[PDB]
């Protein structure tokens, strides 16, 4: 996956 | 195996240390952030007043994330080196709990430093390539976006480009040159992934210092250490909690404070008090005082 927020 | 035991004496700094001189305690791994680099003169995004979303309003974009998304990246790479101009520091001066990492380096207790930062700082500190995780990149290196070229440029380089205000393009096509960061939308390196396999494996203790467990899949990485693993998290905050209305929908969150608590502890504070007071129960503290005291002269007379 992808990096991201929550 | 996947089984709840509690393994500390009690959920406190002092049963932390009592455990991390036992036997038991071989192989710990540290997971980071920007937290720890905020004494060291580069703020994280999330604390009120000093965070960077408090202070971007100037770059005139949408909502304070854009100018670290790629794809807004790819637009218009301007804003990000304008601010990478503004946060660049003077000096790179790792923080006492950068230096408490090193500590556990040259004990043989690090398994892994997993750490969400790009500044390069547990290098400084003497955190090996091996050692490290750099989950989210680095500024220590950088390449020409072009997939034929990928051409790479150090710091020293790059820096010049930021500080000339100069857009940095490749020297060989022309190209875009970034650094070796991973922008939000942007995979994760494989190195990542295939240290994490392994790593949570055999680890005997977590230890979770300035960080709000926010961004994933970083934070995803505390649910990964078997059940009876101690975590240790070193904050000014309480984080890595289950949310009460996300958690009722189908990983072991963090737990210090509900009835069934048995191996989550949480230290308050400045990272920098944290570890040197952890340092003082394991017997470390001078130790600690004249390596940063050491290391910080020797930066001084750069
Ligand atoms: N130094 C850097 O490399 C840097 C700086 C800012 C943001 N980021 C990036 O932005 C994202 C933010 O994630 P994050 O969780 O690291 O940062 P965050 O801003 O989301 O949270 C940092 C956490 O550390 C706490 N904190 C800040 N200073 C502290 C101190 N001195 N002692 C103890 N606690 C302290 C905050 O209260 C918060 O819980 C990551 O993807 C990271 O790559 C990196
Ligand atoms: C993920 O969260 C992307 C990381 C972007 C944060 C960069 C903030 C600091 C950049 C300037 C520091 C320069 C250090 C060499
Ligand atoms: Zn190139």
């Amino acid at each position: 996956p992808r990096k991201q927020l929550a | 195996g996947s089984q709840k035991e509690r393994l500390l004496d009690e959920l406190t700094l002092e049963g932390v240390a009592r455990y991390m001189q036992s036997e038991r305690c071989r192989r710990v791994i540290c997971l980071v952030g920007a937290g720890i680099s905020t004494s060291a003169g580069i703020p994280d995004f999330r604390s009120p007043s000093t965070g960077l979303y408090d202070n971007l309003e100037k770059y005139h974009l949408p909502y304070p994330e854009a100018i670290f998304e790629i794809s807004y990246f790819k637009k218009h790479p301007e804003p990000f080196f304008a601010l990478a101009k503004e946060l660049y520091p003077g000096q790179f001066k790792p923080t006492i709990c950068h230096y408490f990492m090193r500590l556990l380096k040259d004990k043989g207790l690090l398994l892994r430093c997993y750490t969400q930062n790009i500044d390069t700082l547990e290098r400084i500190a003497g955190l090996e390539q091996e050692d490290l995780v750099e989950a989210h990149g680095t500024f220590y290196t950088s390449h020409c976006v072009s997939a034929s070229c990928r051409h790479e440029y150090p710091l020293s380089w790059m820096k010049e480009k930021i500080f000339s205000e100069v857009t940095p393009k490749c020297e060989d096509c022309q190209s875009l040159v970034k650094p070796d960061i991973v922008f939000f939308g942007e995979s994760l390196p494989a190195r990542f992934f295939s240290c994490m396999q392994s790593d949570f494996l055999k680890v005997d203790l977590l230890l979770v210092m300035g960080t709000s467990l926010q961004v994933q899949p970083f934070a995803s990485l505390i649910s990964k250490a078997p059940l009876s693993t101690p975590r240790l998290l070193i904050n000014k905050e309480k984080a890595g909690q289950s949310d009460p209305f996300l958690g009722m929908i189908m990983g072991g969150g963090m737990d210090f404070d509900s009835k069934k608590a048995y191996r989550d502890v949480a230290w308050l504070g400045e990272c920098d008090q944290g570890c040197l007071a952890l340092a003082e129960l394991l017997g470390w503290k001078k130790e600690l005082e004249d390596l940063v005291r050491r290391e910080h002269a020797s930066i001084d007379a750069q």
